[PDB]
């Protein structure tokens, strides 16, 4: 028989806690929490519309609370860091030679930026101007 | 003791090792081949290599160029029929490291790039960027995954070979995570264990490079070649001994003492170069052994700089720049960032001559073959007559593919034509292993095995260095013998089994001692100077074809002594004089 | 030792739509939560622009319809796919965690899909 | 002068003996040069015989040193004591079993790396023929992810591969990725099974640590990713055969 005896260290469930990377990780994944209520309260917005000026009312008042608007302002806060945070790492699906290197990422992750960045305008514009 | 059956048995996974345990899978698809080491294989010191490997390649070079380089770099101490064999297979075994997907840097054309190492005046040296003998070393681990022939016993210490009737018979090895002894049997076995470097209290060695495999050989009346000739490179850092490459001085840095002053014009190799245009032969590309006894008459005159880690002169690298260095020497800017507090682009790298490569070794034949019917070397650890009394800058890393293929396949010959040995004699000799190893475990008297290598390699130092003299080498001799009595009174306080080091690197240590031994015998009998092997004392400081255009040979006899007897040397097509 | 023959993941494509979802929101989420979330409820803008009447007349325009619909679904088989890594890295435990999850996500799709099309 | 001394807790464990690892303590004398290599090295010497750890080139170009530093995955070599003046905690690396002291099982990491058959497949080309051709930008292709020492500090940095011993993990992944992006190989289709496989790419979250603590800076997390970007493309082409 082996005089071996291998100890294997548990792993629990605060691991992330440890080391402020982990913790960073962690917070990226907690985006995900209010992005799925946003998308919750579209879709009640969206059938608040479709049954008339009543609901659509109600909805509204809803969103003034003013819990929710804290709420939103979190939300809000999230979506912005959801959108540093991808735009950090999509650019690592990459593998693009420029020149006999290999380029990026701060080639792309500036273009998505400016991408955000257009997009916020022409939107905000579009949405009150009119 | 388990027992396991093998076709061949190779002790050592580095460059060598490795290749020929391919190549022996190559030349015999239904092989059982177990390939050795007390390290994963990337471990290996191979790994460390970041100048280059030789092999002829442009259209104006020829095999009897590096033929020439090799024969007058090894101040004509080489087997001329084998460096002829050697050349001629370099350039085979670089394309084939190519097709096994090695990353050789290119031309824009995308053929492989070459550029100049050794002093050789058509450059030859294939390069991977500056980490050649990683990929040389990780492309042929990797590429040896696809050969189920090849049975890997990873972390497994080989104590001692199995010899009877002249005839190797096999080897006894510990299992070091279980602490447990392992017979393989094999009626070929090959010896790819690395140089001895380690015997020294500075080098560029990995912790590994202990000598292992010269010692087991020795121990069975196989005589170890040329041991003297020691090579030191001339720019390591102070302290750690760390290699600081060649191709620092290829892309045009200078060596200046502590009035900043490039000393080398006033030792043979002037003028002075301007910055940018570094010739070679001139400077800080001058003959290796005139650099590194250069900064000895600089030590002389106290025109080096003192620190706390030693006496040094500047590698001085600020006047490259960026690019350059980025893209030919990023690794050397960590290094000296990491071990010597230096930013190469803001400041000069303190540097020293540093022990480096073991031209000497086991004694074999053209075949890779030992006096011992089967037994084999190969690499660092063995003597083919390749290197003489100096070895060429990447000559060791072709070496390594050149040989380890050729010892690959002729120790499957042997294995096939080898027939039966008698089975009494050699359980008998296994057990002779696993009792030796009992005497070392109860033997005591509370010396500390590390003092002992400590003094080692202080006594390698001072006797055995750039210059030698009587004096000192007998110092040394003395000094070695009063160690090997002491080593006797050792004692192994740590008696575990799981990963037990403290053995291991004490039984290292023994076989160290007798290395570093007949290194020390080999250069006091040597009464002239001859490459590696310089002497101050007055008869002895020139070279002598009449006496001693010849090998050195160690025996080490059963009484403990240090016999030498002498060689002729194969000359073919290029005599001396 | 290792799985010689291992079964191929189905993850590619919950991947795909997590990345397609991951962009979507990266981009248009910000102005389109300070648009509902902040701008409206508190009154900040022009005139009648983010009134009922106008609200509806983009809805039910076509671009809108398809519009609001990815703007609900894209980000939540984004958020849904790292709820279901969270619990994982949480070490809670979720029965058919695969199947809730990825079937919320495909319900609620389904009840945006109505949504889009009117009720 | 006088050299600073330093207090070191090095966590032993002795399997004939211990029933759990133990932190024992060493004051080490030290310097602006001195690594945590030279101060295992020391401690043997001088203070405990029994001290078992793993190490060679002394350079951080081998990779048998890696050990957690106060939480850290590193290289005793590339560690130096000076940054370390208020407290260094010294334990095996971590998410592999503790065999003895420092030395931890490499085994699963050596078995995924040989899994992905890190070699050049189906090219029938011989050395009579010279070498392929291949530019620097098809070189700059895979090159990175070609220096890999195989130190296993990735492994140590992944929760995932904590959480999930099965994960071939980044290392093995980006071997894989190595000759999948070689010009010269082909036999990517003999490696995607492992890629494709749930304890392949797929394990992977995206933590990221992985690259940060790589000491030779191969960037693992990005070969992952392009990973699943491959793995994806050769789902799609799977689904598209009806043959
Ligand atoms: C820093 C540095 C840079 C260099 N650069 C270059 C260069 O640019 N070009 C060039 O041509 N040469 C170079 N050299 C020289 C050359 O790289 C080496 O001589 C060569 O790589 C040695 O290879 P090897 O296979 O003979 O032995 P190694 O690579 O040392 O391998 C020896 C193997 O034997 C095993 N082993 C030893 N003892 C035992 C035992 N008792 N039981 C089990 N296994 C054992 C080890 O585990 C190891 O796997 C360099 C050397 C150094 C130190
Ligand atoms: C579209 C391309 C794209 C998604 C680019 C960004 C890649 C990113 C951000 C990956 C991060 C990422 C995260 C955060 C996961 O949780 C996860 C879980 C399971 C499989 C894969 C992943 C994954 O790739
Ligand atoms: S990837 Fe970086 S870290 Fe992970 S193994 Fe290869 S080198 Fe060590
Ligand atoms: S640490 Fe782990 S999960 Fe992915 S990117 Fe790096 S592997
Ligand atoms: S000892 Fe070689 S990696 Fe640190």
């Amino acid at each position: 028989t082996t005089k071996r005896k291998p100890y294997v260290r548990p792993m629990t469930s605060t691991w992330w806690k440890k080391l402020p990377f982990y913790r960073f990780y962690m917070l990226r994944l907690g985006t995900a929490v209010p992005a799925v209520w946003f998308s919750i309260e579209l879709i009640f917005g969206l059938f608040a519309l479709k049954n008339g000026p009543e609901a659509w009312a109600g909805f509204v008042d809803f969103l003034q609370n003013p819990v929710i608007v804290i709420i939103n302002l979190i939300t809000l806060a999230a979506a912005l860091l959801h959108t540093k945070t991808w735009f950090e790492l999509a650019p690592k699906a990459a593998n693009i030679i420029v020149k006999d290197e290999k380029m990026g990422p701060e080639p792309i992750i500036k273009s998505l930026w400016a991408v955000t960045v257009v997009a916020t305008i022409v939107i905000l514009f579009v949405a009150l101007y009119w | 003791m388990q027992t396991f059956q093998a076709d061949l048995a190779i002790v050592g996974a580095g460059g060598a090792g490795l290749r020929a345990a391919i190549a022996a899978a190559q030349a015999n698809p239904n092989a059982k081949i177990a390939l050795i080491s007390k390290v994963y294989p990337m471990r290996s010191h191979t790994v460390a290599a970041e100048g280059g490997s030789a092999a002829v390649a442009q259209d104006h070079d020829s095999f009897e160029y590096h033929f020439h380089d090799t024969v007058a770099g090894g101040d004509w101490l080489c087997e001329q029929d084998v460096v002829d064999y050697f050349v001629h297979h370099c350039p085979t075994e670089m394309t084939q490291l190519e097709l096994w997907g090695c990353p050789w840097s290119r031309r824009p054309d995308g053929s492989v790039n070459v550029r100049r190492f050794g002093g050789m005046k058509i450059e030859r040296t294939w390069f991977a960027a500056d980490k050649t003998g990683f990929h040389m070393l990780h492309t042929l681990f990797q590429t040896s995954l696809q050969f189920p022939q090849i049975q890997r016993f990873d972390e497994h210490f080989v104590l001692d070979i199995l010899v009877d009737d002249g005839h190797v018979r096999g080897l006894v090895a510990m299992n070091m995570m279980e602490g447990t002894l392992v017979q393989i049997r094999a009626n070929a076995v090959v010896m790819a264990t690395g140089g001895a470097g380690r015997v020294y209290r500075y080098n560029t060695n990995g912790g590994i490079v202990t000598g292992d495999g010269m010692g087991m050989a020795l121990s069975h009346g196989v005589p170890l070649r040329d041991m003297e000739f020691v090579q030191y490179h001339p720019t390591g850092l102070p302290g750690s001994g760390i290699l600081m490459t060649e191709g620092c001085r290829g892309e045009g840095g200078i060596l200046v003492n502590k009035n900043g002053y490039r000393y080398l014009q006033d030792y043979g190799m002037g003028p002075e170069t301007p910055l940018g245009e570094p010739k070679n032969k001139y400077m800080e590309l001058g003959p290796r052994d005139k650099v590194s006894q250069a900064f000895w008459h600089e030590w002389r005159k106290g025109n080096t700089i003192s620190t706390p880690r030693g006496d040094v002169v500047y590698l001085d690298l600020r006047h490259l720049g960026e690019k350059k260095l980025h893209e030919r020497l990023p690794f050397i800017c960590e290094l000296a960032k990491a071990y010597v507090g230096v930013d190469p682009v803001k400041e000069p790298i303190p540097v020293r001559p540093t022990a480096h490569y073991t031209m000497g070794g086991i004694e074999t034949d053209q075949n890779c073959e030992t006096r011992i019917k089967g037994l084999f070397a190969v690499g660092e650890c063995s003597s083919v007559g390749l290197h003489g009394a100096n070895r060429l800058g990447s000559n060791s890393l072709a070496e390594l593919v050149v040989f380890g293929r050729l010892a690959g396949e002729q120790a499957t010959e042997r294995a096939a034509t080898a027939g039966n040995g008698n089975e009494a004699a050699i359980e008998a000799q296994a057990a002779g292993v696993e009792q030796r190893l009992k005497d070392l475990v109860n033997q005591d008297g509370g010396e500390n095995w590390a003092k002992i290598r400590d003094e080692m390699g202080l006594a390698m130092e001072e006797g055995c260095g750039i210059y030698r003299t009587p004096e000192l080498m007998q110092k040394t001799i003395d000094k070695l013998a009063e160690l090997q009595e002491r080593f006797k009174r050792v004692r192994i306080t740590d008696t575990s089994s799981v990963f037990n080091t403290d053995l291991l690197y004490t039984i290292e240590l023994g076989h160290g001692l007798n290395v570093a031994e007949c290194m020390a015998h080999s250069a006091m009998a040597r009464k002239e100077s001859r490459g590696a092997h310089q002497r101050l004392d007055e008869g002895c400081t020139e070279r002598d074809d009449v006496n001693f255009l010849k090998h050195t040979l160690a025996f080490r006899d059963a009484d403990g002594t240090t016999r030498l007897e002498y060689s002729d040397v194969k000359i073919t097509t290029l005599p001396p004089a | 030792m290792i799985n010689p023959n291992p079964k191929r993941s189905d993850e590619p494509v919950f991947w795909g739509l997590f990345g397609a979802g991951g962009m979507w929101s990266a981009i248009i989420a910000p102005v389109m939560i300070l648009l509902v979330g902040i701008l409206l409820p508190l009154g900040l803008f022009p005139g009648d622009a983010l009134s009922y009447e106008r609200v509806l007349a983009f809805a039910q325009s076509f671009i809108g319809r398809v519009f609001l619909f990815l703007m609900i679904v894209l980000p939540l088989w984004c958020g849904l796919h790292r709820m279901h890594h969270a619990m994982h890295d949480l070490k809670i435990h979720v029965p058919a965690g695969k199947w809730v999850f990825y079937g919320l996500a495909a319900i609620l799709t389904v009840v945006t899909l109505i949504g889009v099309v009117t009720i | 002068a006088e050299m600073k001394n330093l207090k070191i807790e090095v966590v032993r464990y002795n399997p004939e003996v211990d029933t759990a690892p133990h932190s024992a303590f060493y004051e080490v004398p030290y310097d602006a040069t001195t690594s945590l290599l030279d101060a295992l090295g020391y401690i043997k010497d001088n203070l405990a015989p029994d001290l078992s750890y793993r190490w060679s080139c002394r350079m951080a170009i081998c990779g048998s040193c890696g050990m957690m530093v106060n939480n850290v995955p590193k290289l005793a070599c590339k560690t130096f004591l000076r940054d370390y003046t208020d407290g260094m905690k010294v334990e095996a690396l971590a998410n592999f079993p503790i065999e003895r002291d420092l030395v931890v099982d490499m085994t699963h990491f050596i078995e995924s790396l040989e899994a992905i058959k890190p070699y050049i497949i189906g090219n029938s080309r011989t050395a009579d023929q010279g070498t392929n051709i291949q530019t620097p930008a098809q070189m700059a292709k895979y090159h990175q992810f070609s220096g890999c020492i195989n130190c296993g500090l990735c492994y140590a940095a992944c929760p995932q591969f904590g959480l999930n011993p099965e994960f071939i993990g980044p290392a093995a992944i980006t071997l894989a990725h190595r000759y999948n992006e070689d010009s010269r190989d082909h036999g990517k289709k003999e490696r995607m099974a492992q890629l494709n496989s749930q304890n392949g790419v797929w394990s992977c979250t995206f933590v990221g640590y992985c690259s940060e603590v790589c000491p030779k800076h191969v960037d693992p997390a990005a070969a992952i990713q392009q990973g699943k970007v491959e793995s994806s493309k050769d789902f799609l082409i799977a689904t598209l055969k009806p043959r």
